[PDB]
């Protein structure tokens, strides 16, 4: 291996154990549209792979010149493809190229194609021992990374190892409780799991999200999570919980509790509630309030609110 | 005053932390204390504030790249269907013609790009890919000439597509590849257009895109997963073209794009308590004209007769005082680097923003100088409408392949 980075890299046209390969150069055409202007490296590696992927060369160097090629330009899908041919046709150690694969998303965590071919390695070898503690080593660096959750719930699901994905979750929800990405794994271990019905479960998530909220009232994730736990059943199946909301209302206040509290009276004036003129007035001048005051930016949203919930509880 | 971020009232939009500072809050003030620097740079310097699009630097960073890129491009040397799409669909919103030669030649570069098997590859000789093949077939409608409509193999395209149809309803990116809800729109996208909709090509699509719509209302890439403007808009549009819109809880789906409009900087972000970003301008944003055509099949009788469901004024504030690159392009956020991605969506976002439209009735809202006022976009395909309804009518004109 001669590392692209390596002060002693050289060309392949100028490569000894490559003279007996003629490189094949990109046909753009007569007129070529959105050209770009490769530079010697790039296109000296570019040549001979397509040389050996016209040829279907399934050698040991064509797999050493893919790594150089995936290295230039990580999203090119098709070396990516040759190079999962060639560990087959060649019988590559899996493990060898796992160390690989490791390596690489590090570097470049944002690109579908590594996440994939780790995948694709992780099924064959039928293999999830590495997993979950690679994948929370890349999670330490973003938190975010969208491929990375992606993957854990992907091996998860799999392999069935959830036992200790809620500590997880309540870690980095300790570190960062305004991770949506946190909030959202929280919701797929306990759906996958247990399950919302089981009235122990809902409540002690209730109370946690609640506790929460009131420790940072403007974190849009408790409340969107504290929503969706429970608009499932709809809202006015909980009588509790709109005088509770209302009671942390002079100090925890937020555009976020002015919303729920209308999506509150919406559920009730849909089951019949009682007053269903004095709930729907309330909502109004909530949703007034909202459009007009403590959540502009939303105005045609909270209009269309009101608008509609006249159109038919008037 | 005139412009709505600038007013006094409008600092009361500030993040308040909660006096709880996390990573989160930590980089969402940043970038609120760099986007007011932007907003308060005309009070600053004592000068009159006037938005206008610079439509001819813009012209310029376009009008180049369509034919030539340097070094820098080299990360994309496996997806130059999408810069001809990018390039063709900016210039078509800033409403400037495509010479007959040029055209052409993209038609011939994406012949090369096309695979034997169907489908286009993000350049000469690479596998097919629906990304790229969404690109082109994109690229190709706004050329709209009988050159451009034949490149299109209808029949390779549509045995490509069945090679990726998986049996839960999804599509696989690529043979050998990933699967998520980009591919449905790609797939569907496509399909459409070129007429080529078999009666059992979409059977379960539509359901799995069903089950990608999670608690938070939005869209993940796969089931589980987190809501995320780029995916909830391919699900979504996806669905509008399948004509399943309804699989999917509405109003959930509306209440979680609104909210990701940033109160602060105007812009929207690609999900919850992340950062705003230029180019979910389209992906954000666009959702909205969906929605609003979804409901009215409905019949809602709540809906606007001249707005879309979301700021359209402040989207547009952010895109034209923060998202342009003074030597031309379009981008993320101030102190990012230009690109022809961000410039595509950040346009196209600009569009749906400044155009309304709902059957019989039009309203527009340009803020700034008139000039900055751009041809109209469709909210599914994201090329012109006019591009979609006459490359709709032209491949109507030959059946569906057997
Ligand atoms: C999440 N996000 C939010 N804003 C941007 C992103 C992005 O990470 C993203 C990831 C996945 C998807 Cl599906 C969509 C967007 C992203 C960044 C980016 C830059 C360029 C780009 O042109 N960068 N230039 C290259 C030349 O040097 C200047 C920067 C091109 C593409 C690109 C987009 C679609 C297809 C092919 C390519 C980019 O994509
Ligand atoms: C037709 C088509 C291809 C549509 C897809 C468009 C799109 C923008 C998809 C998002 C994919 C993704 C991995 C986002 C996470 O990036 P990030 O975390 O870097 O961005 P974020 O922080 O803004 O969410
Ligand atoms: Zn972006």
């Amino acid at each position: 291996f001669l590392s692209l980075d390596s002060p002693t890299y050289v060309l392949y046209r100028d490569r000894a154990e490559w003279a007996d390969i003629d490189p094949v150069p990109q046909n753009d055409g007569p007129s070529p549209v959105v050209q770009i202007i490769y530079s010697e490296k790039f296109r000296d590696v570019y040549d001979y792979f397509r040389a050996v992927l016209q040829r279907d060369e399934r050698s040991e160097r064509a797999f050493k010149l893919t790594r150089d090629a995936i290295e230039l330009n990580a999203a090119n899908y098709t070396v990516w493809h040759f190079r999962r041919v060639l560990l087959r046709s060649l019988q590559k150690d899996l493990q060898e190229e796992m160390n690989y694969i490791t390596a690489i998303i590090e570097e470049q965590p944002k690109n579908y194609q590594v996440w994939h071919h780790r995948r694709v390695l992780v099924e064959w070898l039928k293999d999830p021992s590495q997993e979950l503690e690679f994948i929370a080593d890349i999670l330490n660096q973003d938190a975010k990374n969208y491929h990375a959750w992606q993957h854990r719930q992907w091996v998860i699901q799999e392999f069935r190892l959830w036992d200790n994905e809620l500590q997880y979750v309540d870690q980095l929800l300790k570190e960062d409780v305004r991770n949506n990405s946190v909030w959202n794994q929280r919701h797929f271990v306990i759906s996958n799991t247990t399950g919302y019905s089981d009235r122990a479960v809902l409540e002690r998530e209730v109370q946690y999200t609640l506790e929460m909220i009131k420790l940072v009232p403007h974190n849009e994730s408790a409340w969107n999570y504290l929503k969706g736990i429970l608009q499932d059943r709809g809202l006015s199946r909980y009588p509790n919980l709109l005088n509770q909301l209302l009671d942390l209302q002079p100090s925890h206040s937020s555009p976020y509790l002015i919303a729920f509290l209308v999506d509150i009276y919406e559920d009730m004036l849909e089951n019949q509630c009682d007053n269903k003129e004095d709930i729907l007035n309330k909502a109004l001048e909530l949703c007034e309030i909202l459009a007009k005051e403590k959540d502009t930016i939303r105005k045609e949203y909270w209009r269309y609110i009101g608008r509609s919930l006249q159109s038919k509880h008037s | 005053e005139p412009l709505y971020s600038l007013r006094p009232e409008h600092a009361r939009e500030r993040l308040q932390d909660d006096s709880v500072e996390t990573v989160t809050s930590i980089e969402q003030a940043k970038v609120e204390e760099k986007i007011q620097e932007v907003f308060s740079s005309y009070k600053f310097n004592h000068l009159v504030p006037r938005l206008v699009l610079q439509r001819e630097k813009h012209f310029h960073y376009l009008k180049r790249g369509l034919r030539q890129l340097t070094d820098a491009y080299e990360c994309l040397d496996a997806s130059r269907p999408w810069l001809c799409y990018w390039i063709l669909h900016s210039l078509e919103l800033l409403d400037e013609p495509i010479p007959q030669i040029v055209a052409t030649d993209v038609c011939q570069f994406l012949e090369l790009c096309q695979s034997p098997d169907g489908g286009f590859g993000g350049g000469p000789g690479q596998y097919p890919h629906l990304a790229p093949t969404y690109a082109a077939v994109n690229a190709l409608c706004i050329i709209g000439t009988e050159e451009a409509y034949n490149v299109i193999n209808r029949e390779k395209l549509l045995q490509y597509l069945y090679s990726l149809k998986q049996p839960d309803g999804s599509f696989l990116m690529h043979v050998g590849g990933e699967v998520d809800v980009r591919s449905a729109y790609c797939a569907a996208s496509v399909a459409s257009l070129t007429n080529i909709i078999t009666p059992d090509l979409f059977e379960g699509t539509a359901e799995w895109i069903a089950r990608c719509q999670n608690w938070e209302g939005g869209i993940g890439g796969v089931p589980g997963m987190e809501a995320h403007g780029g995916y909830t808009f391919c699900g979504l549009a996806a669905l509008v073209i399948l004509k399943k819109e309804r699989s999917l809880n509405l109003k959930s789906l509306l209440q979680w794009v609104t909210s990701r409009q940033m109160r602060f900087e105007g812009g929207f972000q690609g999900r919850c308590n992340k950062l705003v970003d230029g180019c979910y301008s389209f992906w954000q944003a666009g959702l909205l004209p969906l929605l609003h055509r979804a409901l009215h099949a409905q019949g809602d009788p709540a809906l606007s007769m001249s707005h879309w469901m979301f700021h359209q004024q402040a989207l547009q504030e952010y895109i034209l005082m923060c998202c342009q690159c003074p030597a031309g392009g379009l981008l993320d956020k101030p102190g990012k680097s230009r690109d022809f991605y961000h410039t595509c969506y950040c346009l196209s976002g600009l569009s749906i923003a400044q155009h309304f439209g709902s059957g019989a009735m039009l309203h527009d809202v340009v803020m700034g100088v008139p000039e900055n006022v751009l041809q109209p976009t469709h909210p599914v395909y994201n090329i012109g409408p006019d591009k979609v309804i006459q490359a709709t009518t032209h491949f109507l004109q030959k059946p569906v392949p057997g």
